[PDB]
């Protein structure tokens, strides 16, 4: 919609002008850019739109870049049910808990892996907290990531 | 995967290969051969051997229908478009000469006996079969292990692997490395074998370190799934090869150690010298052991009884009974032409042995040449009951011993269910067997049978149960004759042990009253062939047993089951000063410890291991064809692979599948019976890769590992999901820090071009000049 | 204060003290002083200013000059923005790579009359000081 349309030309300023005014959008960054307009498209996902590994590789204009939205929009988000499920394949008591130590490795480790300075972040940010036996409850935390960073 | 750890167990194959022309003939050196077909005649084929060249025509309906090279070396032979002996040896033989020595037949497992070490058991190849899937890495008897532990742990209930196979396969090899599997995933447990090995072991033709006695030894485990306890059960040790032993064979592997001089200290407690030709009682067969090192297993066999946690006393009890033993048979005799009832010939060696059990030398002596209302005895019904006193002794010490090793593994802590492992002792056809070797093979019988049940006459039944749709395959593998010719009340067992009741009987009336019942009316009694190898000893009858057919001698069964020792020596040794020594027929003792073990066994979900030995000269990685051949024969692999090709193996119970998976249409999920009703309906799944149930799913054959690929897929990406939602976090969080500096920046870049181009005044430079 | 120091200022240029300034007022001056502008230069130089050079017409288009920019506390905060710390100092690397190719992207020229002045010494770039310079 227009409103919508608006708002991706909102953000995109923001951006061009940070990699050097001009109009033009770092590829690099196309991710970022539809990150801010609410949506979180995994890495596979910006690739398959335009997307790429570096800076400079390539720059885009606002033109181009109204279908790369177009597209990470028709691409699936995770439900809180999904959320749930993957990460109870993790535990075994069955309480809804697991340490501090795996939950990083499941971060950093398997899937699209995160920097360790992303989750150490993310902890920090959601400020989750390990009891004495250093465990922590994962349903809290996926209500935090999914609240977002302002509630 | 590059990965260093798999040299020997990852599979490392194309053109010249017609579907018509190419085909498996039969042979007598390699079983089958590579033919090439030339030309057809009726029934009369013509074809060329592809090896050296030759030719021969062979009837049509003995051609066998080969595999296309893609199928080379397989790891799961239930995969192959054909599963005839041919095949089936091929792929075998084609992985073993390349070090695979293990292969998936389907739900069950085949180790083919290395005969060299192998660096496939290392700690850093058991990291990577940790709770690994089957198909998701090559085959390995860890993969084996490592899934009947996911059964119990998720289908909370017993597991248990019945390893089978010839005497010297590989049966006792590969039941230790799954418990140093399990135990991996302690101490005193790994260390229970070199004790009761050595107890319970002994060089024999066939085997350097042939085990002796039956071994069920179950592994418990808590509420984390870890090991918590363990216990032993052994079954029919070979009383026998304490006093004698067959040519070319040793006693138990201890006496020997004994006298090698490992520990010197110990010579002088168990009165000893050093040389193990000296003692009768086991210098009869074999002395030494290619690739047995006395000296060394002597000192570990000390070593284990340390860390097994027996007292200095308790271990140096048993090294002393057993040395005792070596002197039992060192007592000589003589008559005194009159009567004969006998007396002694010095007392040198039966001082020693009164010594050692810690009773009066004297009083033995006694109580052994006139045992007591008195009864002499002549000079051999003596040197009989010497031994009869040394075998029961160390029948004694070993069963002893046993319950000892139990009481070092019995822990008190929380058990919930358990894996046993089962090994029993090998079938073994030897130049002369008697009564022993019944009793081996009597039992391993048995458990093929079990096989067959669990295998064919199980399968469809479950089937049924449920109450899906079927329609019945004889296999026609059952063996309840051989079986029943045995141990069936009137059976071979059942007659002697009536025979044995009666003090009149003899050799010859138990002869007789054999063929007198089943000469004639059961085929599989039949009187003795003709040699099949030299020197074969007496043969009195022969059986047709699974795995070959037993001529056997009864001479002496009568005694061999009937048991006696002096209940005067019994009275003695009852209260002798040493504390060890201090503390029904064979056959119907035995027959009812089988049943009952058989019992234990039918509570299980088996998993099975089925060895191979690959020739007859004891040498590495050279096969035997003909012998391979014949026992992906006798033991049912082919039929035990058309079932899982045929039928459905599997199955699932509603409860355990929603759980695993309901990730994979979870759009469509609002009872555990329409839940999974609905999954595998939303996933379009083909009707035909899969059954209904009352109270279990059934999956055609690979569906479900299938399933699991699916399931890591979603698994994996939902991961990703999280990680991109995390990702969309963390950059939304700071997008006010990056408006206020876009704001920030442009005051700055605009305000520094002002006071650039104010500069670039002549008004603002003559006045700035002025300025003082 | 700023036009205290005008008049003052108009007085010294104003040479032949008529209370107007004229091309010889200011060629006059400069030369005094430092090197004078060529003909050319004083020419268009007063053809910026409509009328006769009174002690108005000069404050007027001096005044219109300087307008059209913001605060010393609006600039050091702009600054401040970069300075997470808050040590009220810019690591020199830093802000010469925002300014060069970030935003509206300066040009090496820019980039050097712009540092030319700079106070940066310890690697750090001072702009307190910085925006008092380029300020009041
Ligand atoms: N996986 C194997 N790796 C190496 N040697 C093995 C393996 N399996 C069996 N062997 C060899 O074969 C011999 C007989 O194996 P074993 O397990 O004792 O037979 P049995 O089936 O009679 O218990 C072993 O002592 C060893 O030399
Ligand atoms: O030779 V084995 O008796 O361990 O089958
Ligand atoms: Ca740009
Ligand atoms: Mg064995
Ligand atoms: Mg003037």
């Amino acid at each position: 919609s227009q409103d919508e349309i608006d708002d991706l030309k909102d953000v995109f300023e923001l951006f061009d002008f940070w990699d050097g005014r001009d109009g033009a959008v770092d590829a690099f960054k196309l991710g970022d850019v539809c990150r801010c307009l609410g949506i979180n498209p995994r890495n596979e996902d910006v690739f398959a739109v335009g997307g790429t590994h570096k800076m400079g590789e390539k720059s885009l204009p606002f033109e181009e870049f109204l279908p790369a939205y177009e597209g990470l929009m028709d691409c699936e988000q995770g439900t809180f049910a999904d959320y749930m499920e993957a990460f109870k394949t993790f535990d075994r008591e069955g309480q809804g808990f697991i340490s501090g130590a795996e939950l990083r490795h499941v971060l950093t480790a398997l899937g699209e892996r995160l920097s360790d300075e992303d989750v150490d972040e993310i902890i920090k940010l959601t400020d989750l907290q390990e009891d004495l036996e250093g465990n922590v409850k994962y349903e809290d935390f996926v209500k935090k990531v999914m609240a977002g960073p302002y509630p | 995967f590059s990965d260093p750890d798999f040299q020997y167990l990852a599979v490392d194959q194309t053109a010249a290969f017609d579907g018509k022309k190419n085909c498996w003939v039969p042979d007598e050196k390699e079983g089958f051969a590579s033919a090439e077909i030339q030309s057809s005649k009726g029934d009369e084929i013509t074809v060329k051997i592809v090896a050296d060249s030759s030719t021969r025509t062979v009837k049509k309906d003995d051609i066998q229908s080969m595999n296309p090279p893609k199928f080379e070396k397989l790891e799961d032979m239930a995969n192959m478009t054909y599963l005839n002996e041919a095949s089936v040896l091929y792929n075998l033989r084609s992985r073993y000469t390349s070090g695979l020595i293990y292969t998936y037949s389907g739900l069950f497992c085949i180790a083919v006996n290395p005969y060299r070490r192998l660096p496939i058991y290392t700690d850093s190849v058991i990291a990577k079969y940790r709770g690994k899937r089957k198909t998701e890495i090559p085959p390995h008897l860890f993969s084996v292990a490592d899934n009947a532990y996911q059964n119990m742990v998720t289908d909370r209930e017993n597991q248990s692997c019945l390893i089978t196979g010839e005497s010297g396969a590989g049966k006792t090899e590969n039941t230790k490395k799954v418990i140093m599997y399990l135990a991996k995933v302690e101490d005193q447990i790994i260390q229970a074998n070199p004790v009761l090995e050595a107890y319970g072991n002994a060089k024999t033709t066939r085997n350097n370190n042939s085990s002796r006695f039956g071994k069920f030894i179950r592994i418990h485990f808590g509420p984390t799934g870890k090991i918590a306890g363990a216990d032993i059960e052994t079954y029919l040790l070979e009383k026998s090869r304490v006093t004698y032993q067959q040519s070319a064979e040793r006693n138990y592997h201890i006496f020997y150690q004994i006298c090698s001089n490992a520990i010197p200290e110990l010579n002088d407690v168990m009165l000893v010298t050093p040389d193990s030709g000296l003692y009768s009682f086991i210098n009869q067969g074999c002395l030494t052991v290619d690739n047995i090192d006395d000296v060394e297993e002597f000192k570990l066999c000390d070593e284990a009884f340390d860390i097994l946690g027996f007292t200095k006393e308790e271990k140096q009890s048993m090294f002393k009974c057993t040395a005792s033993i070596l002197h039992m048979g060192e007592m000589k005799f003589k008559q005194r032409p009159r009567e004969e009832q006998a007396e002694s010939d010095g007392t040198a060696e039966a001082e020693k042995v009164a010594f050692l059990c810690g009773i009066n030398a004297g009083d033995l002596l006694k109580a052994l040449l006139k045992p007591k209302v008195t009864k002499g005895q002549n000079m051999n019904q003596v040197v009989n009951s010497v031994g009869a006193l040394a075998k029961s002794l160390y029948d004694r010490m070993f069963n002893w011993l046993v319950r000892r090793v139990n009481k070092t593994l019995d822990t008190k802590a929380k058990r919930n269910y358990y894996i046993g492992v089962l090994d029993i002792a090998g079938f073994e056809i030897f130049d002369f067997n008697s009564f022993e070797q019944l009793c081996i093979n009597y039992t391993n019988e048995r458990l093929q049978q079990f096989f067959n049940h669990h295998m064919f006459i199980l399968e469809q039944e479950e089937y049924k149960k449920e109450g899906i749709a079927w329609e019945f395959i004889d296999f026609g593998m059952d063996l309840q004759m051989c079986i029943d010719l045995i141990e069936k009340p009137m059976g071979i067992l059942s007659i002697l042990e009536e025979e044995c009741m009666f003090p009149k009987a003899d050799d010859k009336s138990f002869q007789d009253k054999l063929y007198q019942n089943h000469m004639g009316k059961n085929r599989m009694f039949t009187k003795p062939g003709k040699p099949t190898r030299p020197n074969q000893g007496p043969a009195h009858f022969e059986l047709h047993h699974y795995a070959g057919n037993v001529p056997y001698s009864i001479t002496g069964w009568l005694e061999k089951n009937k048991d006696p020792i002096n209940e005067n020596v019994v009275a003695l040794l009852g209260a002798s000063k040493e504390p060890l020594v201090a503390e029904q027929t064979i056959s119907a003792v035995h027959r009812e410890s089988l049943n009952k073990l058989m019992k234990n066994l039918y509570s299980t979900h088996p998993h099975f291991v089925r060895c191979i030995i690959p020739n007859e000269l004891k040498q590495p990685g050279l096969v035997d064809a003909e012998l391979v051949l014949h026992q992906l024969q006798c033991n049912g692999v082919l039929e035990g692979i058309r079932i899982c090709r045929k039928g459905f193996p599997s199955r699932l119970i509603y409860s355990e599948f929603k759980q695993r998976y309901s990730i994979l249409a979870p759009n469509a999920i609002p009872d555990g019976k329409t839940v999974s009703e609905k999954i595998l309906a939303g996933l379009q799944m083909d009707p035909a890769e899969y059954r209904l149930g009352t109270t279990k799913v059934f999956f055609k054959a690979g569906v479900l590992g299938n399933l699991e690929e699916m399931r890591d897929e979603r698994l994996s990406k939902i991961i990703s999901m999280f990680q991109a939602h995390i990702r969309g976090y963390l950059i939304r969080k700071a997008y006010k820090k990056l408006q206020d500096q876009r704001i920030g920046l442009s005051v700055i870049q605009r305000n520094i071009r002002k006071w650039l181009v104010l500069r670039n005044w002549q008004w603002w430079k003559l006045y700035s000049k002025v300025k003082p | 204060k700023q036009i205290q120091e005008m008049k003052e200022a108009f007085s010294m240029i104003d040479v032949d003290r008529d209370g107007f300034v004229s091309k010889e007022d200011i060629k006059a001056i400069s030369e005094q002083l430092g090197r004078a502008p060529d003909d050319k230069e004083l020419t268009a130089m007063l053809k910026e200013a409509p009328g006769p050079l009174n002690f108005t017409m000069f404050l007027s288009i001096f005044s219109d000059k300087l307008s059209g920019t913001d605060s010393e506390e609006t600039i050091r905060n702009a600054f401040a923005m970069f300075d997470e710390q808050e040590t009220k100092k810019l690591n020199i690397e830093y802000i010469k790579d925002l300014l060069e190719n970030m935003g509206d992207n300066f040009n090496k020229d820019e980039m050097r009359m712009t540092f030319k002045e700079a106070p940066v010494e310890g690697g750090k770039f001072d702009y307190v000081k910085f925006t008092a310079m380029i300020k009041g």
